[PDB]
């Protein structure tokens, strides 16, 4: 949902706001990546000629069989504004946007680009000792604050106000602490590419009054920097927005000169294993692991016995399940977790029962499950145990003179979908505290 | 001479295929034929009960045949004291790596033509029942 999210975005951007958007060569080409592999073909036939097509023409360059991408290609365009539909003569002429085209065409052509990439001040760093080292130890004291483990240096009010308002970590103030809810868990489990999108994402909604255009122009061009490397200082709304962007690690300043971090290249959509743990009969857990961000996302829900330098071992108890669910974590997430962070041991003999079950009866073909099923069906059960009583606040109606006032009455509140339960018999009926006043109100009327 | 005689009964006729034991045969007895366990209710906590009792079926004689999987059910009612005792009694299993699976319901047993109990008279004749439980000359003269 990257790709997505990124595009949905600025499709809920306003046109006006689009076009001034597209001012710059270097968020033009960063833009260009996004669209589907059709609409990046039909963009570069048409940023070189300064002419018109007719819309039919570019239909028959598709196939037969790839009609379909078609469709998606054009509305995906369209929606963005990249393209304008000029209908004239009788016909639906087609014709790109001339500040994308312009921009596009400085960019692969070398030409003026107004210090859009940046300049190079031949002053570099090493990336592996301090550009690593500084942007992982910031991306982890974030996470480590957000997970709930207990950390020396919390991270700044910036951050903490965008975590705060957004839905991740969501905090009272007369429970004094905070905790992590059901897209939290989601956003741990996004990959290290989501993960930013979603923060800086909440950021772009967050910024008033600091201009739209300027703080995507800004995260547009850092991906297109390239780590270890130096580059001077920009916009007066993109100086706050620099300082800030350090409190995510993303760039790091020794106090005139910015240098991008890995993470930094990574937003521009760049393309045993640390994590894997073994799951088991016995409810017993041996992640094969060694970092702390690793050990707290695992004691969301996992009641850890002991640690040692290779891998740490714990065990799963209905304690520690019921901690992970009351805060919001839903099951079928945890399994995800699971399932996305087994040991390859549990995959091959879990390939040898289904090649053993293949070879006795090869008629029926199940989705393979890494881990045994007695733990994926103890989990769900517990989550059924918390879901055991379900309950709805609102009114009851009783003491109908007639019954149809009562039939009216009811038909309406399930018109309106906020009739919960109704009993004939007794002519009663329930409905929650949502719809209580438009019950009513139809009650008056 | 009774019990040996329904044992054997159990085994070499074909017109008898179950049948209903008690703690009697809980341990150190060889049934090679029996394949299918059943435990509607057992003796509380105890654990080794659990394991001897699941012993009597893993003595299958045809425990080498392709596919083959001895079947070891414990029947145990929801939101009870029963359940309590029969997490703790599995306790010895699951050390040794036997796994147990919650069966929360039984395919195709509605359509099953005939059940216990099942009309509401029935059921309510059987609550009552289990609630109301608790000189040679004289001889001859006669
Ligand atoms: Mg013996």
């Amino acid at each position: 949902s990257l790709k997505h999210s990124v595009t949905q975005y600025l499709e809920e951007i306003p046109q006006q706001v689009q076009n001034r958007l597209y001012t710059s060569p270097a968020t033009c080409l960063a833009i260009y990546r996004i669209l589907p592999p059709l609409a990046k073909f039909f963009i570069m036939a048409m940023v070189f000629n300064e002419n018109e097509v007719p819309l039919l023409d570019l239909d028959k360059w598709v196939n037969s069989n790839g009609k379909l991408q078609f469709q998606n290609a054009i509305k995906s365009m369209k929606s963005l504004h990249l393209l304008i539909p000029n209908k004239s003569s009788g016909t639906l002429m087609i014709n790109l946007n001339p500040t994308f085209k312009i921009s596009l065409r400085n960019a692969l052509t070398g030409g003026e680009v107004q210090n859009s990439f940046g300049v190079v001040v031949e002053e570099n760093v090493v990336s592996l000792d301090l550009l690593d080292e500084y942007s992982a130890n910031k991306w982890e004291t974030i996470l480590h604050f957000m997970v709930g483990t207990p950390l020396a240096k919390i991270p700044s009010e910036k951050v903490l106000n965008l975590l705060k308002h957004s839905k991740l970590m969501e905090e009272v103030n007369s429970t004094g602490e905070f905790k992590i809810t059901n897209e939290g868990f989601q956003f741990l489990l996004q990959e290290i590419n989501s993960q930013l999108w979603t923060l800086l994402l909440q950021y772009l909604k967050m910024i008033e009054t600091m201009d739209l255009v300027d703080v995507l122009h800004f995260i547009f061009m850092l991906g297109a920097l390239e780590v270890g490397k130096a580059y001077k200082i920009l916009s007066e709304t993109q100086r706050i927005m620099l300082q800030d962007m350090r409190d995510y690690g993303l760039v790091f300043q020794k106090h005139s000169i910015f240098y991008p971090t890995k993470l930094a290249l990574m937003l521009t959509s760049d393309t045993i294993p640390d994590g894997s743990l073994i799951v088991e009969t016995n409810f017993k857990i041996y992640s094969y692991s060694n970092s702390p961000l690793q050990i707290a996302v695992l004691s969301l829900f996992v009641h850890l016995k002991a640690r040692f330098v290779n891998m740490v071992l714990g065990q799963i108890t209905r304690e520690s399940i019921r901690r992970a669910l009351t805060n919001g974590i839903t099951a079928d997430q945890i399994i995800a977790y699971l399932e996305t962070h087994a040991h390859p041991q549990m995959r091959r003999l879990a390939e040898e029962k289904l090649e053993k079950k293949l070879e006795l009866d090869p008629n029926c073909k199940e989705p393979l499950q890494v881990l045994p099923p007695t733990v994926v069906d103890q989990i769900r059960l517990w989550q059924l145990e918390l879901d055991r009583v379900i309950t709805y606040e609102g009114s009851l109606y009783s003491d109908f003179e007639t019954s149809q006032e009562y039939n009216l009455l009811s038909k309406y509140a399930q018109d309106i979908g906020v009739l919960l339960w109704k009993d004939d018999k007794k002519k009663k009926f329930f409905i929650s505290k949502e719809g209580n006043s438009q019950v009513l109100d139809f009650a008056k009327r | 001479q009774e019990r040996m005689n329904i044992l054997q009964n159990f085994q070499y006729n074909d017109q008898i295929n179950t049948i209903f034991l008690s703690k009697v045969g809980d341990t150190s007895i060889d049934l090679p034929e029996a394949t299918c366990l059943i435990q509607i209710s057992s003796h509380y906590g105890s654990r080794r009960q659990e394991a001897q009792r699941l012993g009597r079926i893993l003595r299958a004689k045809r425990r080498n045949d392709e596919g083959f999987n001895a079947f070891f059910y414990s029947l145990v009612s929801k939101d009870t004291q029963e359940m309590y005792y029969s997490t703790k009694r599995q306790a010895f299993l699951v050390d040794q790596g036997y796994a147990f699976k919650v069966i929360t319901h039984l395919h195709g047993m509605e359509n099953i033509p005939n059940l216990a109990y099942a009309s509401p008279r029935e059921r309510r004749e059987l609550l009552q029942e289990v609630l109301l439980k608790n000189h040679p000359l004289i001889r001859k003269m006669y």
